Order: structure tokens, then C-alpha cells, then sequence
């Protein structure tokens, strides 16, 4: 991210985030058995606006 | 007790006592007590009779739900040894 945006500027962001269920790659204690069967799961990503 | 002679310790009190009073009675009691207003069967407490839970276990429900569906890939074949 741009350290500031000039007045009549456009700056250009990325932003990464893991959402975690499982606690790391070798330890699954919170994952999710999702066989699918159909009931859906929700990941709801509210945004800055 | 020392008692000694010649001078000697009167023989008793005697007859020249002053009696000064006949207050002496005292006049029995007689008496009739009735403690007796409605009493109303109950009394409101905070909390009487419980044995809280001081930590109580964890508890849970149940539920699984599925089918059984799978996409594979297999290991190719190979020349057998022997036998």
C-alpha cells in the first residue's frame, strides 16, 4: 500500500488474510469435514467502505 | 478459726441482734401467656437447598451428515518381480 496518496492521486493496495479453521498444516484440531452432502458453509467478508 | 484465752472469741452473736425488717416475702407469681397470632406457612429467601455448580464439565450435541463421494488417481502398473 501507497505510504500516502497525493491530492488527485490513485493509489493501488493488496491485502492478504488466512482465515483459519484448522489450527496450522500439521495440527487439524478445528478444521471442518465438509463431505459434500450439500449444507453450506458461510464465510462472510464484511469490507471497508 | 484461732480462738484464744484468756480473751476469747464471743461465744456466738447473741440475743442483742437488731431484726430489722419482716420484708422477707416474696409474693409467687401467677401468670397466663398466650403467644398466639396467625402463623403463614412459608418464608421467601434468597436461596435455600442449592449445591451451585462450582465449575460445571463441558457439554455438547451431536450431528454428522453425508455421503460418501471421492475423485482418484491410481499408481501405474508394474513389471512384476518374480514369482
Amino acid at each position: 500500500a501507497p505510504a500516502t496518496i497525493a491530492a488527485g492521486a490513485t493509489g493501488e493496495l493488496t491485502m492478504y488474510y488466512w482465515v483459519p479453521l484448522a489450527y496450522s498444516e500439521t495440527d487439524l484440531t478445528g478444521a471442518v469435514l465438509a463431505n459434500v452432502p450439500q449444507s453450506k458453509q458461510r464465510l462472510k467478508l464484511e469490507f471497508a467502505n | 478459726a484461732l480462738i484464744n484465752p484468756q480473751f476469747p472469741y464471743a461465744g456466738p452473736v447473741p440475743i442483742p441482734g437488731p431484726a430489722p425488717t419482716e420484708t422477707m416475702p416474696l409474693l409467687n407469681y401467677r401468670v397466663e401467656g398466650r403467644i398466639a397470632g396467625i402463623q403463614q406457612a412459608r418464608q421467601f429467601m434468597p436461596f435455600l437447598q442449592g449445591p451451585h455448580r462450582a465449575v460445571a464439565e463441558q457439554t455438547y450435541h451431536a450431528i454428522g451428515t453425508g455421503i460418501q463421494m471421492g475423485q482418484t488417481f491410481n499408481q501405474p502398473l508394474i513389471n512384476t518381480q518374480e514369482g
